[PDB]
């Protein structure tokens, strides 16, 4: 599990 | 200032012996973004699902208290998930990172075999939303 939840925009 | 309002319409059906799940839209959602608004996303998790590759997720959409997504996700896990919940984490997306708890709801495998979920479901917690599953017909 990496870091998905924030994992969108930057 | 706790006014869960918020109503989304999540479908879940069982076709080609696969989770058929279609997220719609949103309606009645409560700002909580300082530009007076929220711009949440579409996140579910079919547990357990070491692999990583269960887990869908979209992008939000833009400025508006009433985002439609109309996405299409067909999956599905090994037969022991029937036991298993299909997870929805809605979070609203602050661009960097997300602080934002706009609701979760999760929906039985086994229930939904013997019959297909389709409704609008209410803003509840994270217990509240992974320990039942009461979608509201509206119609
Ligand atoms: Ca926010
Ligand atoms: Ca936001």
């Amino acid at each position: 599990d990496q870091s998905d939840f924030e994992g969108f925009s930057y | 200032h706790t006014e869960k309002r918020g109503r989304i319409y999540l479908k879940a059906e069982v076709t080609d012996e696969k989770l058929h799940v279609t997220v719609r839209d949103a309606k009645n959602l409560i700002p909580m973004d300082p530009n007076g608004l929220s711009d949440p996303y579409v996140k579910l998790k079919l547990i357990p699902d070491p692999k990583n590759e269960s887990k869908q997720k979209t992008k939000t959409i833009r400025s508006t208290l009433n985002p439609q997504w109309n996405e299409s996700f067909t999956f599905k896990l090994k037969p022991s998930d029937k036991d298993r919940r299909l997870s929805v984490e809605i979070w609203d997306w602050d661009r960097t990172t997300r602080n934002d708890f706009m609701g979760s709801l999760s929906f039985g495998v086994s229930e939904l075999m013997k019959m297909p979920a389709s409704g609008w479901y209410k803003l509840l917690n994270q217990e509240e939303g992974e320990y039942y599953n009461v979608p509201i017909p509206e119609g």
